[PDB]
């Protein structure tokens, strides 16, 4: 009963970071060797576990979150980080136990003339809590005057696009991120190495 | 409308010294609820669009050197360059983004302060080629002077002329930080022929007394 | 990388119409607020219009009823349609994003000249050096570049070999509607008898090139 990580890492379509996807992985045997030994990743930072000893561990559940951000935003996908992605789009808790995996996806997610389908949240009345997902599209009041759900001066749509083009600098190129959460509860473990 | 007023219109600061520009709004741009001043500072150099320097009255845009800083609240704001660099010579604008219409200040020109330099003065009669065209241009040249303020008075047969001349001044020289000025007196050929003495009188801080350059029409000059 | 690239503009007669364009990359115009800002020659910045994500716009009083904003979402481009233009509308026109804390990214600017003057090459007249220059002192000479339209004019000296001490003044707009400028240079009085001085005037709008020798006059 192999854990279907291939559904997550090799999915054809990835979500925008503001509407990030989550797959709950239970009752299976995971082989993390196929990932950390893989050379396809530009980022593979783990927290609370040593990545090279992952197969010797056992967790209640494992969560795979995936989305697209741009290259210079990958550093924000870590505990304690700040910025519009970490504060308004995807937040990790301080006590995070898991791994953050990313790789350049310029060929899949950039388009001639720009790919404007990937969005991020630019405005919010408060920071996200850890693992919070906000898909609202309410007009944001940035100034003195209320907006009444319509765009006006200092009344902005809260989402913005990247516009990925293949010729972009690598820091502005799209990156696909998978965040594995290793959940340990007071319950029988259901996801283990081989 | 929220009227933005900058001061001074022009400021001369020695290289390495501190520059201070003031901006005042006719009404406050301080939002009570979030305690943010909706005020920005821009730096514009010739031929370029303005560049955001400071926003929220005091927050620096990414990439702006540390010597730039903003201060103030409500209706009175200030932009400070701690140690002036030659690259900071530009025009600076404030702007409120509190309410429509968006309004800028009149701008503050920042220039390098140097010692006083008196201008060398030259006067040029109209060419014979130009007089065949029916117009006569008389040019007075003030060369390599500081500061920029100067009085150029045209005199035709010792009568002071006003309303028939146009001035042009260069931007501050990058090497010696001086200015140069031209003033052009435009006359019909008929008017030019009806007078003899043409003089340009220059008053400037570097001159203990005004200097006059003159020529007589028809004589070698 | 947010970026704005402007296009269009140019010369137009009073009462004519021009269409300015502003193409964006790195962000979505229909998700942002966009300004047009103009700067008359030698003047400050004047806000023209703002266009929100839904396509609706607000305008300054000085242009309301004459300027209109349209948009092409697929081209991520904003257009400023200027009708019934007057000479007071002469300015460099910028597009700039209304970020929530200011105009953070600007287009490079588009010159708009509203005038009824005809395109015309300049007359070039010598500013001859005085014959009473100080022996051992400095003499001044130059070229008067008069009655051309439109901007700009460039003046080199001895095809570029003379640069030290050259001052080419900003043009002034005359009541004729035509421009005029002078370009001067200071040289040693010792050089007037041995060195030739020629100004090279270029006015490419009229495909004009003039070389004018400037020498001391005969008495
Ligand atoms: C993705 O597909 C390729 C197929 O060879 C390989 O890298 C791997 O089997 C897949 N990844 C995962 C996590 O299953």
């Amino acid at each position: 009963n192999l854990c279907p990580f291939g559904e997550v890492f090799n999915a054809t379509r990835f979500a925008s970071v503001y509407a990030w996807n989550r797959k709950r992985i239970s009752n299976c045997v995971a082989d993390y060797s196929v990932l950390y030994n893989s050379a396809s990743f530009s980022t593979f930072k783990c927290y609370g576990v040593s990545p090279t000893k992952l197969n010797d561990l056992c967790f209640t559940n494992v969560y795979a979150d995936s989305f697209v951000i741009r290259g210079d935003e990958v550093r924000q996908i870590a505990p304690g980080q700040t910025g519009k992605i970490a504060d308004y789009n995807y937040k990790l808790p301080d006590d995070f136990t898991g791994c953050v995996i990313a790789w350049n996806s310029n060929n899949l997610d950039s388009k001639v003339g720009g790919n404007y389908n990937y969005l991020y949240r630019l405005f919010r009345k408060s920071n996200l809590k850890p693992f919070e997902r906000d898909i609202s599209t309410e007009i944001y009041q940035a100034g003195s005057t209320p907006c009444n759900g319509v765009e006006g001066f200092n009344c902005y749509f809260p989402l913005q696009s990247y516009g990925f083009q293949p010729t972009n600098g690598v820091g502005y190129q799209p990156y696909r991120v998978v965040v594995l959460s290793f959940e340990l509860l007071h319950a029988p473990a259901t996801v283990c190495g081989p | 409308d929220i009227v933005m007023t900058q001061s001074p219109d022009s400021l001369a600061v020695s290289l390495g010294e501190r520059a201070t520009i003031n901006c005042k709004s006719s009404q406050s741009v301080l939002y009570s609820s979030n305690n943010k001043n909706y005020l920005a500072w821009y730096q514009q150099k010739p031929g370029q669009p303005p560049k955001l320097l400071i926003y929220w009255a005091s927050t620096r845009e990414s990439g702006v050197p540390d010597r730039f800083s903003g201060s103030g609240s409500g209706t009175d704001f200030t932009l400070t360059i701690s140690s002036l660099q030659a690259e900071d010579v530009a025009v600076y604008y404030c702007q409120q983004y509190y309410s429509l219409p968006l309004t800028f200040g009149g701008g503050t020109k920042l220039e390098i302060k140097r010692t006083v330099a008196a201008p060398s003065v030259f006067i040029f009669p109209p060419s014979d080629e130009q007089l065949k065209s029916g117009t006569a241009s008389v040019v007075c040249l003030l060369n390599n002077f500081y500061p920029r303020e100067a009085k150029v008075q045209w005199k035709v047969d010792n009568a002071l002329q006003s309303g028939n001349s146009q001035e042009s001044v260069t931007e501050q020289d990058s090497k010696d930080s001086t200015y140069s000025l031209s003033s052009t007196l435009t006359l019909s050929k008929a008017d030019y022929e009806k007078h003899k003495v043409y003089a340009c009188e220059v008053t400037h801080q570097g001159l203990s007394s005004p200097v006059t350059k003159s020529f007589n029409r028809g004589e070698c000059s | 990388q947010v970026q704005l690239v402007q296009s269009g503009g140019g010369l137009i007669q009073p009462g004519g119409s021009l269409r300015l364009s502003c193409a964006a990359s790195g962000f979505t115009v229909s998700l942002s607020h966009m300004n047009w800002v103009r700067q008359a020659p030698g003047k400050g910045l004047e806000w023209v219009s703002i266009t929100y994500g839904d396509g609706n716009s607000d305008y300054a009083d000085s242009v309301k009823g004459r300027f209109t904003i349209s948009r092409d979402n697929s081209k991520n481009t904003l257009y400023l349609q200027m009708n019934s233009l007057r000479a007071e509308d002469t300015a460099v026109y910028y597009c700039a994003r209304e970020y929530y804390y200011g105009m953070d990214v600007w287009g490079q600017g588009t010159t708009v000249t509203v005038s009824s003057a005809s395109t015309k090459g300049p007359s070039v007249f010598p500013l001859a050096p005085s014959s009473k220059s100080t022996s051992g002192g400095t003499a001044a000479l130059g070229c008067l570049v008069k009655d051309y339209f439109p901007e700009p004019v460039t003046v080199s000296w001895n095809s570029g070999a003379l640069t030290s001490g050259v001052h080419t003044f900003p043009a002034v707009l005359q009541s004729s509607g035509l421009y005029s400028l002078s370009s001067v240079v200071t040289v040693p009085s010792s050089s007037l008898g041995t060195q030739t001085y020629i100004c090279n005037v270029n006015h490419k709008p009229s495909n004009t090139k003039v070389d004018k020798k400037v020498e001391p006059k005969s008495c």
